[PDB]
RNA sequence: AGUGAGGGCGCGAGCGAUAACGUCCGCGUCCGAGCGCGGGAACAACCGAGACCGCCAGCUAAGGCCCCCAAGUCUGGGCU
RNA sequence: GCACCUCGAUGUCGGCUCGUCGCAUCCUGGGGCUGAAGAAGGUCCCAAGGGUUGGGCUGUUCGCCCAUUAAAGCGGCACGCGAGCUGGGUUCAGAACGUCGUGAGACAGUUCGGUCUCUAUCCGCCACGGGCGCAGGAGGCUUGAGGGGGGCUCUUCCUAGUACGAGAGGACCGGAAGGGACGCACCUCUGGUUUCCCAGCUGUCCCUCCAGGGGCAUAAGCUGGGUAGCCAUGUGCGGAAGGGAUAACCGCUGAAAGCAUCUAAGCGGGAAGCCCGCCCCAAGAUGAGGCCUCCCACGGCGUCAAGCCGGUAAGGACCCGGGAAGACGACCCGGUGGAUGGGCCGGGGGUGUAAGCGCCGCGAGGCGUUGAGCCGACCGGUCCCAAUCGUCCGAGGUCU
């Protein structure tokens, strides 16, 4: 049974999990654009949309919140000062999945770019 | 044997006499006929009940050609209420006065790939005290070189739910007409959104 | 078709308004209707409110009550018809929603721990006397 | 009629067929109440023989102290 | 466990009989709108990197 | 809830002073006693010169339970422990006080006598 | 040379319990070695019968002749 | 007893798990007789539908006992079940007592210890798909041959303290109510869980000194709580009513046999049993059923192949967004003429007064801002993001 369960495993703990979904935040933002696999990309786009949103709030507190995840002070000014106040106009829906040709040779694993938008 | 097609929309108790009634609200009326058996032209009787109002941008030539015959818009479903002829050309909730026992049918929920243990409700082995690997196993299943095999039916892991259920005897509580809706003493089968049939029961 | 909707619909018509809003640690008197072999009457059960689980007209409450060296806890539908009325005898400071641990106290332990909620008490008595002065004649 | 016999498999060594042998035996005289086990020797049969044996004496003795307590009384 | 085993070499023909359904579906593809070249749908194209009839992936 | 092996507090003055369930008796197989059922239960520790002995086999009435009984009202209460009151065969009352409270439910069940005497039903 | 575990069935005896697909002898028989053929549903040894090879010929044996299944739903007389 | 299969191995007791059959019936159902007033009880007859408790002792089967019960039935199934578990017992090596033996050793004498083997090929069984068939092609809705499930029972009360009885006692029939166990479903209640939903806490390292935070202490560090979901201890509901054919049995009519006879012609009553009825599966029911509705002329000819081709029809498939569906397939919804998922917003709910600043206190802190802040699923809303665009299959209906 599973039913009605939102989140996914990706037979990782939960340790380890949300570190995962923290670099992987913390890469997409310092890059615009990165590549994984597609169940990890579906994951991520609501991580940095909660963010991002948050950034949009512009507080010191709501910086003081994304702050836990991001850690780094500099990669978060970035986040206020200049990735947010482009989404100004726009309600939710910061990030953009889109799956890719070609599966990586090692595994077969279907691959997808996550990207931030205009 | 009325009836009709409906949505088990949720579960909440009511009071009633200062009684609390654990009541599964049912999302009934209305129902458009669409076709009317009859022994004469189809062996027995029953009467084919729409039930949700279907998108015309969804429906095809076959579905939408039976429906014109019927002389109404698109509808989600269709099931048989067997044996009932009503001179409506709706089925609404109101067959249905609060007092009247019924017997609803619904799809149970799904289990999926379920143990014995949950299934029928097998024993199961030990926690402990040397039990190697057995804490859910179903155990012995037959005898030895008479029979020399399992029997039909033995009870075994697989699928558990998702299938039809009915429900008997249960007590109608009330009617919102107004809303469609329809109150039921008791627990419907199926999940919060589920198809439904309400009968009239078959006690006495 | 917000089927939410409809049951918090089917639920307006046992809903009540008449019930002053409290928190737990708060004192409370419920007169509660009771039936003493055939014939109807009120019981008062007064005690700390331990848990309140909400959820719509659905919402319940625990009191808890020590009653002759037997502690006692009762369970009451925030809704029910067979509550006359609630009474809040004292307001309390609690610090978290389930005060399941006071199962577990000294009264001496108790009072230390539980003391009373100035802030809600003050505004109680500031309020509602305000009330009594606005409707003069 | 009034005897009440009960075989079942005897305790202790023996090996598999001490595992498969209700050698054991149990005789019940009703009427008295006294009763006899038995799980000397392997066969059942000679089991019985010395319970039987033994139930005998065994009521002998008990209207022999009833013929006692009545004599003497 | 007692360690089951096969008790007979499974048969030439029950053999294959088993990889019935073995053999593979070829890949789903469709002419990608901007180059015709093909490219499995709702994907990126690899060559032009368009989607959506917009450009993407840099390539 | 009160099966065999469970521990009550006896709610009265018939000397016994906590007793062991051994069996409950609504039923020829239930597998629980609550409050106003009767239990057949063994004195496990008494005062002296008592009325019962320590150890005797004797029957009792659930009066409380710390599994909290519903009620048809949608109500519900639950004690701080499992405690019961002494019977005869008659299933009158051994004692003739009974010490903290004790649930409505007895009342329907038909224990008039121990209803009276409880200081508080509930 | 091989054999020196024999077995079944009928009959005559002992043993056994006027049990055993028991045992042990005698006479006989077949199986053994005829698990080749027909009958007895099936069935080593019961009934018929001793297969050199061929045949899209014939008569019989046992057992059968209503259908599976070859041949009488044959004739005459009784009983159930 | 025999020694016919198995010694190039057929694992032996008891327990546990799962049962299934027998009826010589323990209970409940029906009945005859009774030394049957009644309530009981005895014995026999019918009946296998369901039911047939929990503990003390012992490895124990057996048995004894405790408390119940309608009853605590007895057997078969390799004294069912060790490629299902256990390993207390038995049956290796150690060791000891009694005992036998000069002894080494030995004991249906006892005692303490003592390795139970991850992969299922076939049959069987539980589930779930792929192919093909269903002698036009499709979309829906069905019929029920056949099969499975279920099938228990107590107690009180009324009738009525009536018939019965000296009394104590105490019914038939008919009606009522509350229980136990079991089955199915369910999450409103009650109650669990809720691996990051909120909060508090210790140590330590880190960011950025304060403050605020982060990693780690589990694969949640610990603790206090906890929606949705999954759940029982929680909630509803089931066993039925009823119809038909019967068993033992009770009768009518009635010869053979002037009378009598329930039977030989013929007829009525009669069971928890049988057949229906209830629930579930079900047209591979190859005997492939039925109703409603949709689709169209083959386009070239195949000589013999009763079709060889190939774009289309109605429709279906792929792909994608998903799902109280699900191991995979399958099934269900949705795919821009769209709210399927994500985000965002709202509601619900959890946590229980954020940070920051002001105030009081030397301080730990407190108080205010403040039910603040945070806020996973549930109920909704909203095209911001993502289901873009596309591809493939599929009639053209053999005969009397
Ligand atoms: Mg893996
Ligand atoms: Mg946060
Ligand atoms: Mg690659
Ligand atoms: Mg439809
Ligand atoms: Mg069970
Ligand atoms: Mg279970
Ligand atoms: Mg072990
Ligand atoms: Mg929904
Ligand atoms: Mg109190
Ligand atoms: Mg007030
Ligand atoms: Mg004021
Ligand atoms: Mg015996
Ligand atoms: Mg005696
Ligand atoms: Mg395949
Ligand atoms: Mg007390
Ligand atoms: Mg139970
Ligand atoms: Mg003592
Ligand atoms: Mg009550
Ligand atoms: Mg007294
Ligand atoms: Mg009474
Ligand atoms: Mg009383
Ligand atoms: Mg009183
Ligand atoms: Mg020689
Ligand atoms: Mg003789
Ligand atoms: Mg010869
Ligand atoms: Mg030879
Ligand atoms: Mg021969
Ligand atoms: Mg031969
Ligand atoms: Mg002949
Ligand atoms: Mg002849
Ligand atoms: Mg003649
Ligand atoms: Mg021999
Ligand atoms: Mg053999
Ligand atoms: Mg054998
Ligand atoms: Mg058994
Ligand atoms: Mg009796
Ligand atoms: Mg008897
Ligand atoms: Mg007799
Ligand atoms: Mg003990
Ligand atoms: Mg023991
Ligand atoms: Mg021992
Ligand atoms: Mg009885
Ligand atoms: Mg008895
Ligand atoms: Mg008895
Ligand atoms: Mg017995
Ligand atoms: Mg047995
Ligand atoms: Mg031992
Ligand atoms: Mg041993
Ligand atoms: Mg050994
Ligand atoms: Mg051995
Ligand atoms: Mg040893
Ligand atoms: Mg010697
Ligand atoms: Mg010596
Ligand atoms: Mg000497
Ligand atoms: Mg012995
Ligand atoms: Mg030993
Ligand atoms: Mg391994
Ligand atoms: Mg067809
Ligand atoms: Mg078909
Ligand atoms: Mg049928
Ligand atoms: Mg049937
Ligand atoms: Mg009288
Ligand atoms: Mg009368
Ligand atoms: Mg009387
Ligand atoms: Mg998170
Ligand atoms: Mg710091
Ligand atoms: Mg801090
Ligand atoms: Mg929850
Ligand atoms: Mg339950
Ligand atoms: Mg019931
Ligand atoms: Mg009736
Ligand atoms: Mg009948
Ligand atoms: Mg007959
Ligand atoms: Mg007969
Ligand atoms: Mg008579
Ligand atoms: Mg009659
Ligand atoms: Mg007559
Ligand atoms: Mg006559
Ligand atoms: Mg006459
Ligand atoms: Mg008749
Ligand atoms: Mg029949
Ligand atoms: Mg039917
Ligand atoms: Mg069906
Ligand atoms: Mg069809
Ligand atoms: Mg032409
Ligand atoms: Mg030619
Ligand atoms: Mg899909
Ligand atoms: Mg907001
Ligand atoms: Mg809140
Ligand atoms: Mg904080
Ligand atoms: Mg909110
Ligand atoms: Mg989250
Ligand atoms: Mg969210
Ligand atoms: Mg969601
Ligand atoms: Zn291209």
């Amino acid at each position: 049974m599973r039913h009605l369960k939102s989140g996914r495993k990706l037979n990782r703990h939960s340790s380890h999990r949300l570190a995962l979904y923290r670099n992987q935040a913390k890469s997409l933002l310092t890059h615009g654009r990165i590549t994984t696999t597609v169940p990890k990309a579906k994951e991520l786009r609501g991580f940095v949309d909660h963010l991002i949103h948050l950034a949009k709030r512009g507080d010191l507190h709501a910086r003081r919140l994304v702050l836990r995840d991001l850690q780094d002070v500099k990669l978060v000014r970035k986040l206020f000062d200049e990735i947010a106040p482009r989404y100004r106009d726009r309600q939710g829906g910061y990030t953009r999945v889109l799956k890719l040709a070609e599966r990586r040779r090692g595994d077969g694993a279907p691959l997808a770019l996550v990207e931030l938008v205009e | 044997m009325k009836g009709i097609l409906g949505v088990k929309v949720g579960m909440t108790r009511i009071f009633r006499d200062d009684r609390a009634v654990p009541v599964t609200v049912i999302l009934a009326g209305p129902c458009p006929v669409v076709q009317r058996r009859t022994p004469e032209k189809d062996g027995y009787t029953a009467v084919q009940l729409g039930f949700l109002p279907q998108n015309p941008k969804r429906v095809n030539r076959p579905l939408k050609g039976h429906f014109a015959k019927a002389g109404v818009e698109p509808v989600r479903i269709l099931r048989e209420i067997r044996d009932f002829n009503p001179e409506g050309d709706t089925v609404t909730v109101e067959i249905f006065k609060p007092g009247e026992r019924v017997d609803v049918t619904g799809t149970s929920k799904g289990r999926g790939f379920a143990g014995v243990m949950k299934r029928w409700n097998f024993a199961g082995g030990p926690d402990s005290h040397g039990a190697h690997k057995i804490h859910r196993h179903p155990g012995s299943i037959g005898n030895r070189k008479t029979p020399g095999r399992v029997y039909k039916g033995k009870k075994m892991a697989g699928h558990y739910g998702a299938e039809r259920v009915t429900v008997m005897n249960l007590e109608v509580v009330d009617v919102i007409p107004e809303e469609n809706l329809l109150l039921v003493k008791g627990a419907v089968p199926g999940p919060n959104g589920g198809l439904v049939i309400v009968r009239e029961t078959k006690k006495a | 078709m917000n089927r939410g909707a409809l049951i918090k619909l089917v639920e307006s018509r046992y809903v009540r308004t008449d019930l002053p809003e409290f928190r737990p640690g708060d004192t409370v008197r419920v007169s509660y209707k009771v039936k003493e072999g055939n014939r109807t009457r009120i019981q008062d059960f007064e005690g700390i409110v331990i848990r309140i689980r909400r959820n719509g007209f659905n919402t319940t409450f625990t009191v808890r009550k020590v009653s002759y060296g037997v502690g006692v806890e009762r369970i009451f539908p925030l809704h029910s018809p067979l509550i006359q009325k609630i009474d809040i005898v004292q307001r309390g400071r609690a610090r978290r929603a389930k005060l399941y641990f006071i199962r577990n106290l000294s009264d001496r332990e108790i009072r230390r721990k539980l003391r009373a909620d100035r802030k809600r008490i003050d505004k109680d008595r500031a309020a509602e006397r305000a009330a009594k002065e606005e409707v003069q004649k | 009629a009034d005897l009440r016999i009960d075989t079942f498999r005897s305790s202790g060594a023996g090996g598999q067929h001490v595992n498969t042998t209700d050698s054991a035996i149990r005789i019940t005289h009703l009427p008295t109440g006294i009763v006899v086990e038995c799980q000397d020797e392997r066969s059942q049969h000679k089991n019985k023989a010395k319970a039987l044996s033994v139930l005998g004496a065994r009521i002998h003795a008990a209207e022999m102290a009833k013929r006692q307590q009545a004599e003497a009384s | 466990a007692k360690h089951p085993v096969p008790k007979k070499k499974t048969s030439k023909a029950r053999r294959d009989a088993r990889r019935s359904h073995h053999a593979l579906t070829p890949p789903i593809l469709v002419p990608c709108p901007e180059c015709k070249a093909m490219k499995p749908p709702h994907t990126v194209c690899p060559e032009c990197g368009y989607y959506a009839g917009r450009k993407v992936l840099e390539v | 809830m009160i099966q065999p092996q469970t521990y009550l507090e006896v709610a009265d003055n018939t000397g016994a002073r906590k007793i062991m369930c051994i069996r409950v008796l609504k039923g020829s197989n239930a597998k629980y006693a609550t409050v106003g059922d009767v239990i057949v239960a063994s004195v496990k520790e008494a005062i002296p010169r008592g009325a019962v002995k320590e150890g005797d086999v004797v029957k009792a009435v659930v009066v409380r339970t710390k599994k909290e009984v519903k009620r048809p009202d949608g109500s519900a209460i639950r004690f701080d422990d499992n405690a019961a009151v002494i019977i005869n065969n008659q299933l009158e009352p051994r004692g003739t006080r009974v010490f903290g409270p004790v649930a409505r439910e007895l009342r329907e069940k038909g224990f008039m006598k121990i209803v009276s005497l409880a200081p508080e039903v509930l």
